[PDB]
RNA sequence: UUAAUUGCGAUAACGAACGAGACCUUAACCUACUAAAUAGUGGUGCUAGCAUUUGCUGGUUAUCCACUUCUUAGAGGGACUA
RNA sequence: UGACGGAGCCAGCGAGUCUAACCUUGGCCGAGAGGUCUUGGUAAUCUUGUGAAACUCCGUCGUGCUGGGGAUAGAGCAUUGUAAUUAUUGCUCUUCAACGAGGAAUUCCUAGUAAGCGCAAGUCAUCAGCUUGCGUUGAUUACGUCCCUGCCCUUUGUACACAC
């Protein structure tokens, strides 16, 4: 299982339409200085590693 | 002969004075006695609908009061029922004097 | 009328309420082999009823083998003693 | 380690008082098949015959059945409390009865029929099939028909 | 030491004044032993057949050596429990006070508990000296 | 050693205990680390405890669930099915009695096979409903890691708690054997199948 | 005159009351060893004030509790609370500040509850429910 | 911005009123006051059991002494987000 | 994470008789319900430490429409009342039925809260599966949204005004 260890240093805000997907701005530990977006189902705050089973999809508001 | 002053009521206020009274005639002249023993309020509650009806929702009502009730014990001679008698009785507030 | 539920069980593979010999053999050349042993392991492999795995437990407990690790209220914990 | 073989005379099935009593259980409970004996009056009967309560059906000697099935039919004589029968004060005669698997279901048809016979508001709702205890039936008792 | 009944364990006590009652049966066997439900809620007959009745009387002696004054309705509230009324919830019912009453004049018998001042039972002077000499032997058992 | 023994004695047990920090008696709380830096800060196995029956105040705000023991979550989140409520006496019991079966049977620290079993039971991708408009729709989105331990814990519960519905087996031993199993990552989980399913969802779902 | 101390605590509605005088080490509660609890699995959590610091501070006192209110939890919880605090008492009355205040540091640094009590108490219950927060079953049609 | 037309401020509007808030009760804190066999606590006598070696567990209103930590209260303090 | 039988076995709110007959302690009788002779109390004082239950430790049992579950009935024993019959209720034995986690749909809930547990009071001569309160054990799950169901303000449109 390739994944990915990203920590996060900045939360966008909830989105969805309930409000149950979070953008955050999230950076790779190794490979660094690459920072991405993407969704967090649970409940983050910073400095988060979330495992990225694919570290190439591009996050976007969701309905 | 022992004594004892019973008062219930339901003005806090006016009860203390009349303690209040009766301690400070206590603590004049000689009077040996025991203060102001605190019983436990008593606080009576009827639960009510407020519906004269039936219909509406259900909203119950608390119609509570509390009884404050203290006793004072003295203990003298005759010659101090002749001058405790003399009843100072607040509206509200009532004595009922016991001996023994 | 429906119920939207099935009702069955499986199939009851009653065995031994009466401690025989022929297992006897059985019981005190298999339970040694045991790393963990306890009342619902032989209810299992060994294939035994409700009110002999307690005797057979209370069994080898006092007389041999098996530990009291852990013996307590309704779980009785016990090793592969050797 | 109170374990102890089997030679043989363990039975998988036994038959007292002319019903079918399963083996493998234990005596105290494997006896309450019988119509008309419940866990306290098997209870009773095992513990004045001394049978080992901790004995399985199967695995009892012939020579005490009978001594339990004995007390079956005959209760009172083997000083059972007079409070611990089915059948108190019959209406037939008075003494204290005890029935049994057959005479369990029998008298009871025998006690809604001179209900019914008497045209007693008990014996007539039994025949029509309603409650007879007074319960509601507006919202219960339903799947009946 | 200063051993006592309070310096012992409940389960082990009980048993013990119990294993200390039964092989010499003193106190009484009352005629009513095997049928006996303990109370109006308890569905069952206990399955001790044989004792039960000093096991009993060993945790009445105990729980009088604790406390001062006790009646035979007290005993029915302590030893009672909740009762499964059918289909209908729970709700607490009292023991059976005959058996509370055969026990309690059972330890009067012996010498264990008599009758108090302001009502009810206490403790004996006999019975205090035995039932701490209990509690100096279990301890000891262990030891 | 100190053999201090005052006017009431207590077993020498007991005063072994004061040696190293409360260990549950017998478990070594050190020496165990959650093996993905993921979990790292949520897993809390640094703080020793002597039972897991405390009333901390954990609900008030966001986080501290996470500051809270491990085990006592797990005494918590087996604490369900209804007519079990409450009843914390109990739950600690089969959690001292899984947690030693976990001892006699495949023999590490028990401890350090809890938060590894965690740790490998925690779904990495989810799905979530996104049917904006048009009867349904899903779409994958990741988890945090701590929904990955309360995941991980609620499926593993779950899973001991289904599988001791009806059955011989004990709640002692299906907590231990669902638990063991998890630990090495073996498919005949519950936990591991559900977490599979989910994985997959949010892989095809993509 | 002999050397004593005395405290109080609670958990939820209990009441626990150490009167730690100078004794040769006689932990008791409601006149039985400190090692009947009734839990018995909570031994351990009323065994904590005993163990986090060490038995060598507890070889010259007698702690006497006695607890009244509350369920089996709270009164071990009522236990516990009493003697870690008769534990600092007696410290807060003969012994100097460096056997007390490491003492009453290290308390807190491992649980607050062992002083502090749980300010969380039950909220009355409210009509329309069986409890404060919780409603009857209400249905339309 | 706030739970709140609750405030900052803006401003053909100024000054206001009701609601909300404020207020009252209860649940929490007080080892600070007043105290108290209709609540207790410790001590002195009488007395019991275990060990007696030094103690522990108890019973005892006319055996008395001292205290209010726990038990109840009345007057008060504390919380204002510092 | 069970039922049953033994033990340990801890709460809070509150009520209670005068010219009446209430709360009843204690002793005795009865398997039990209950009966009997007395005692204390107009109440922090006596009922009551309401020794409650859920809870825990020993055992019985076993994955079995079975020791789960107690509807349905039969017989007997008592209490309340002038009267109980379409059983008031309580106690004992026996009969042991559906029900194996519940379909479309839907109710409540962010901390001692939910839920499990019992108790007191109200109706009461007797009768709780109800209600109002009290305490006991005590989780998981959010710290957000307007997607669904609704609310407030502003802008906008209206052939609505008993007003979608």
């Amino acid at each position: 299982t390739p994944v990915t260890l990203a920590k996060v240093i900045k939360v966008l805000g909830r989105t969805g339409s309930r409000g149950g997907v979070t953008q955050v701005r999230v950076e790779f530990l190794e490979d660094t200085s690459r920072t991405i977006v993407r969704n967090v189902k649970g409940p983050v705050r910073e400095n988060d590693i979330l495992v990225l089973m694919e570290s190439e999809r591009e996050a976007r508001r969701l309905r | 002969i022992k004594i004892r002053i019973t008062l219930t009521s339901t003005k806090v206020k006016q009860l203390e004075n009349v303690s209040s009274n009766i301690v400070k005639n206590a603590e004049q002249h000689n009077l040996v006695k025991k203060g102001p023993v605190r019983l436990p309020t008593k606080v009576l509650k009827i639960s009510t609908r407020k519906t004269p009806n039936g219909e509406g929702s259900k909203t119950w009502e608390t119609y509570e009061m509390r009884i404050h009730k203290r006793y004072i014990d003295l203990e003298a001679p005759v010659q101090i029922v002749k001058r405790i008698t003399q009843i100072t009785i607040e509206p509200g507030v009532d004595v009922e004097v016991v001996v023994a | 009328k429906k119920k939207w539920s099935k009702k069955s069980m499986k199939d009851r593979a009653q065995h031994a309420v009466i401690l025989d010999q022929e297992k006897y053999d059985r019981i005190l050349k298999e339970v040694p082999t045991y790393r963990y042993v306890s009342v619902s392991v032989l209810v299992d492999r060994l294939k035994i009823g409700g009110s002999l795995a307690r005797i057979a437990l209370r069994h080898l407990e006092k007389e041999g083998i098996i530990k009291p690790i852990s013996k307590h209220s309704k779980q009785a914990i016990y090793t592969r003693a050797t | 380690s109170l374990v102890v073989q089997e030679q043989g005379s363990f039975q998988h099935i036994l038959r007292l008082l002319n019903t079918n009593v399963d083996g493998n259980i234990k005596i105290v409970y494997a006896l309450t098949t019988i119509k008309g004996v419940g866990r306290r009056y098997s209870n009773l009967v095992c513990k004045k015959a001394d049978v080992d309560l901790h004995k399985r059906a199967g695995e009892l000697t012939q020579e005490e059945l009978e001594r339990i099935v004995q007390i079956m039919q005959n209760p009172t004589h083997y000083k059972i409390p007079a409070w611990f029968l089915n059948r108190q004060n019959d209406i037939t005669d008075g003494k204290d009865y005890h029935t049994l698997a057959n005479n369990v279901e029998s008298k009871l048809r025998d006690d809604l029929e001179r209900l019914k016979k008497i045209r007693a508001h008990r014996g007539i709702r039994h025949f029509w099939g309603l409650r007879v205890r007074g319960q509601h039936t507006k919202t219960t008792g339903r799947r009946r028909a | 030491p200063g051993v006592s009944v309070r310096d012992v364990a409940a389960q082990d006590f009980i048993n013990a004044y119990a294993s200390f009652l039964q092989r010499q049966g003193k106190l009484e066997v009352p005629g009513y032993v095997d049928i006996v439900k303990t109370s109006s809620g308890n569905e069952m007959p206990p399955q001790d057949a044989e004792g039960w009745f000093y096991k009993r009387a060993a945790s009445v002696a105990r729980h009088i050596y604790m406390r001062k004054q006790v009646g035979v309705g007290k005993l029915n509230k302590l030893y009672g429990g909740a009762k499964s009324r059918g289909v209908r919830p729970y709700k607490h019912i009292d023991a059976s006070g005959s058996i509370n009453r055969k026990v309690l004049q059972a330890l009067e018998k012996i010498g264990i508990v008599e009758i108090s001042p302001k009502g009810g039972r206490r403790i004996s002077e006999n019975g205090q000296r035995d039932l701490d000499r209990i509690a100096a032997q279990t301890l000891e058992e262990d030891e | 050693f100190t053999p201090v023994v005052l006017a009431t004695p207590i077993p020498e047990e007991v005063q072994q205990a004061q040696t190293e920090i409360k260990l549950f008696n017998k478990w070594s709380f050190e020496e165990v680390e959650v093996k993905d830096a993921s979990l790292v800060d949520y897993v809390q196995v640094r703080q020793p405890i002597f039972v897991a029956h405390t009333a901390g105040r954990y609900a008030n705000k966001r986080f501290r669930k996470a500051q809270c023991p491990i085990i006592e979550r797990l005494t918590n989140s087996l604490m369900m099915n209804g007519r079990n409520n409450g009843k914390k006496l109990k739950a600690v019991r089969i959690i001292k009695h899984t947690l030693d079966i976990i001892n006699v049977l495949t023999d590490q620290n028990p401890i350090q096979v809890v938060v590894d079993a965690i740790t490998n039971t925690g779904p990495r991708e989810d799905t979530t409903r996104v049917g904006g408009g048009g009867a349904a729709r899903r779409q994958a989105v990741d988890v945090s890691p701590l929904r990955r331990v309360n995941q991980a814990i609620a499926l593993l519960t779950i899973g001991a708690r289904e599988a001791a519905f009806r059955n011989i087996k004990t709640i002692a031993e299906t907590l231990a054997e669902e638990l063991i199993n998890a630990a090495k990552g073996s498919s005949t989980s519950y936990a591991i199948k559900k977490k599979d399913e989910l994985e997959r969802v949010a892989k095809s779902n993509r | 005159a002999v050397p004593s101390v005395q405290t109080f605590g609670k958990k939820k509605s209990a009441t626990a009351v150490a009167h730690v005088k100078a004794g040769k080490g006689l932990i008791k509660v409601n006149g039985s060893p400190i090692t009947l609890v009734e839990p018995e699995i909570l031994r351990f959590k009323v065994y904590e004030p005993l163990l986090l610091v060490g038995l060598d501070k507890f070889s010259n006192i007698d702690i006497r509790v006695r607890v009244t209110g509350g369920g089996h939890v709270s009164q071990v919880y009522a236990i516990r609370q009493a003697i870690a605090k008769g534990l600092v008492a007696y410290h807060q009355k003969y012994v100097d500040e460096q056997s007390k205040n490491e003492l009453k540091k290290a308390f807190t640094s491992y649980d607050r509850t062992l002083l502090i009590a749980d300010s969380r108490r039950p909220e009355p219950k409210k009509f329309g429910g069986k409890g404060a927060r919780s409603r009857f079953q209400k249905s339309y049609r």
